[PDB]
């Protein structure tokens, strides 16, 4: 924080009901009736901080394209695994 | 196991059982993968395969390894599972170098905690507190799911990490893996003149200070307006600046 | 017909009508501004003109407890403490995308 | 080498490191209550953030 | 033998390998778990050298 300021309810200039609202924000702050309130309407979606934070070691996001060619050469020799045992059917005529 | 992320370490794992697998299906699946023991006599009857089970999971830890194995596959059906899972295993090793090369290069030292929350679950780092102070009572009424079990651990600890005083407090994390909870501006006070200490986490609570004034007196309104015009021109920050500092801390490495 | 309003400050003028006995008739303000003292007359404008002049009775609401304003009306404690911030984008990451070897 | 000049880069963290670096650019709600704090402040600091 | 156990100990230290290559479960997790030390031995050599 640079400055420190608050908010405030306001008053009309010497107004008896400034003193009772006085007490009765000082009663809701110990009880935590106010922080409930500022996690209610300041929250209400839960962030990715998480997920990364920086990401200090090599992951799926870094590395995972590692993965997809690996699985792209399995999926072609399957084809050529097809393609090569048909050969040699045909041969045999 | 750190320039590797966990993930990383069961996906490498998962693929390790995953193609050494697969390389089994296809080597007994080809037609151009079969020998013959001892070819003295070339006939048939005799003509086996060499990828077993236990074979064609040696091969794909042996090759991991970087030190290769004798299986050698014959047919094109598997030799692009061998041609695809030695590319693989250079660019997991190259990138375990590499990454372990920026570790020990560049060392950002992490702390274990940021917050309460993160230190509302590690039990082996104590909490603390003053005994039946102001903190102490703030915990005891509180009933946040957070704040509650952090009383939980000090209503079973009692006289074993609640201190009774600060400079015991202080002096009990100076020693042992103590997590002591106090009011913000004192902390501001103590890492200033402590380079071995620091303020983890924001804040929990939001109290202040104030001039205390009799009840119903006329002087307290003349210092609410006075207190007011010393936060705008800076004066009470230029206070805060030459109490709360005195000493620029270091750290290098 | 005041229920049309919703946020931190209803919630909060809602437990302030629960252990503090009235019924609320919140009244939008008809200028839309907070409060400032007006250079060429003196006059101010906003929520704090109906504080001074007794149109309005509370003014919970964002407003800031400061100096000049403290002289004209008079304010309760302050159920929020805030300060300036830098608000500033995320380290933007290295963009790897997938084939980052 | 892109693992290590990745790693080493640290952003600003405060005020005091951003009141330095005039590449990233400053800002306020024109004539706001951000802007009156900045232009009435005596501080080191805060004082060439308004310059 | 005696000489060759001690030279596959040598031989995968040095990644350049040997030509032994166990055949049984029994010893494919000791030439398994060698192989998985002697990178992290090198790669940690090359890591802090660099
Ligand atoms: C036959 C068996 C196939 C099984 C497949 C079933 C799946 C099981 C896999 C099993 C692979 C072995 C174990 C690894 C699993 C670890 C988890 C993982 O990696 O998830 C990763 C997926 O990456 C994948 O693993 C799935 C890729 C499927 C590609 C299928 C081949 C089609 C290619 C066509 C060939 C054409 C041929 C033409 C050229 C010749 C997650 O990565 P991502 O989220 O997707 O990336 C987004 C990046 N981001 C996160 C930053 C946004
Ligand atoms: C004796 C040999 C002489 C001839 C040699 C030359 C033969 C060359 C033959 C084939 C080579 C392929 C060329 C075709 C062009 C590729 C474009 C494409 O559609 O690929 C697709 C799939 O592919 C991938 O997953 C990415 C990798 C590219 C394929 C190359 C793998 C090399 C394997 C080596 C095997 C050895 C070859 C064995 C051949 C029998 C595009 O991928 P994508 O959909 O964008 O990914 C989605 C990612 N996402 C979900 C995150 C979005
Ligand atoms: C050069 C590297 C790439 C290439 C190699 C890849 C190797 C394989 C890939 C991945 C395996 C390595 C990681 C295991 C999975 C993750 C579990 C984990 O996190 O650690 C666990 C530890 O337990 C272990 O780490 C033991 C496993 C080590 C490998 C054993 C050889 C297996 C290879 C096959 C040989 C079989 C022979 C078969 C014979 C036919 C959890 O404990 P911890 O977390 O450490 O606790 C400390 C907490 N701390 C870390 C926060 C301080
Ligand atoms: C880097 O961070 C370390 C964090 O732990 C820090 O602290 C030292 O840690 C060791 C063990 O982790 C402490 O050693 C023992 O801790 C027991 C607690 O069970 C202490 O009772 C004891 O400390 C002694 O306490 C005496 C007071 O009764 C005191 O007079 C003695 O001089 C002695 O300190 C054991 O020594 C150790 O206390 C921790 N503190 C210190 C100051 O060593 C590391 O010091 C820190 N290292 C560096 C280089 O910064
Ligand atoms: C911090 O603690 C260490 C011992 O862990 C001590 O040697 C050092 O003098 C202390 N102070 C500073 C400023 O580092």
């Amino acid at each position: 924080l640079i400055d420190s300021k608050g908010y405030g309810v306001g008053t009309p200039m010497g107004s008896p009901y400034r003193d009772k609202i006085t007490i009765a924000i000082l009663q809701l702050q110990e009880e935590g009736k106010l922080h409930m309130m500022k996690e209610k309407w300041w929250r209400g979606n839960g962030c990715p901080e998480e997920e990364s934070k920086e990401a200090s070691a090599l992951g799926v996001q870094n590395i995972g394209g590692i993965f997809i060619v690996l699985a792209a050469g399995l999926v072609l020799s399957v084809f050529v695994a097809v393609g090569e045992f048909l050969y040699k059917s045909k041969k045999n005529a | 196991l750190n320039p590797l992320s966990p993930d990383i370490w069961m996906y490498v794992l998962l693929a390790c059982l995953g193609v050494s697998c697969v390389l089994f299906v296809i080597a007994r699946f080809s037609p151009y993968e079969w020998y013959n023991p001892h070819p003295c006599n070339p006939d048939s009857d005799v003509v086996e395969n060499n990828f077993t089970l236990l074979n064609s999971f040696w091969f794909g830890v042996g090759a991991l390894m970087q030190q290769g194995s004798e299986l050698m596959p014959k047919a094109l059906s598997t030799r692009i599972v061998g041609g695809i899972w030695w590319f693989f295993t250079l660019i997991i090793i190259s990138s375990y170098t590499a990454n372990l090369a920026a570790f020990l290069t560049v060392e950002r030292m992490e702390s274990p905690i940021d917050s309460a929350d993160d230190l509302a679950k590690q039990t082996k780092i104590e909490y603390g507190a003053v005994e039946d102070g102001a903190t102490m009572t703030f915990f005891k009424k509180s009933k946040i799911s957070t704040y509650d079990k952090m009383w939980a651990f000090m209503s079973s600890r009692r006289q074993s990490v609640l201190v009774k005083s600060n400079e015991e407090g202080i002096q009990r994390v100076l020693t042992s893996d103590y997590a002591f909870l106090m009011e913000s501006t004192t902390i501001e006070f103590v890492t200033q003149r402590n380079c071995n200490l620091t303020q983890i986490g924001g804040l929990i609570d939001s109290k202040g200070y104030g001039v205390g004034t009799p009840m119903g007196s006329p002087y307290r309104d003349k210092i609410t307006i006075a207190i007011l015009q010393l936060q705008e021109e800076g004066k009470l920050h230029m206070m805060k600046e030459k109490w709360w500092r005195g000493n620029g801390c270091p750290e290098e490495e | 017909g005041n229920d049309r309003f919703e946020g931190y400050c209803i919630d909060l003028l809602r437990e302030l009508s629960t252990i503090l006995g009235f019924t609320y008739e919140i009244r939008l303000v008809e200028d839309g501004k907070y409060g400032a003292q007006d250079d060429v007359n003196g006059q101010w404008n906003g929520m704090v003109r109906e504080l001074i002049d007794h149109k309005a009775d509370l003014a919970v609401a964002p407003l800031a407890i400061t100096y000049v304003r403290e002289k004209v009306i008079d304010f309760s404690k302050p159920f929020m403490t805030l300060g300036i911030s830098i608000l500033y984008r995320k380290p933007n990451g290295t963009n790897p995308g997938v084939f980052s070897f």
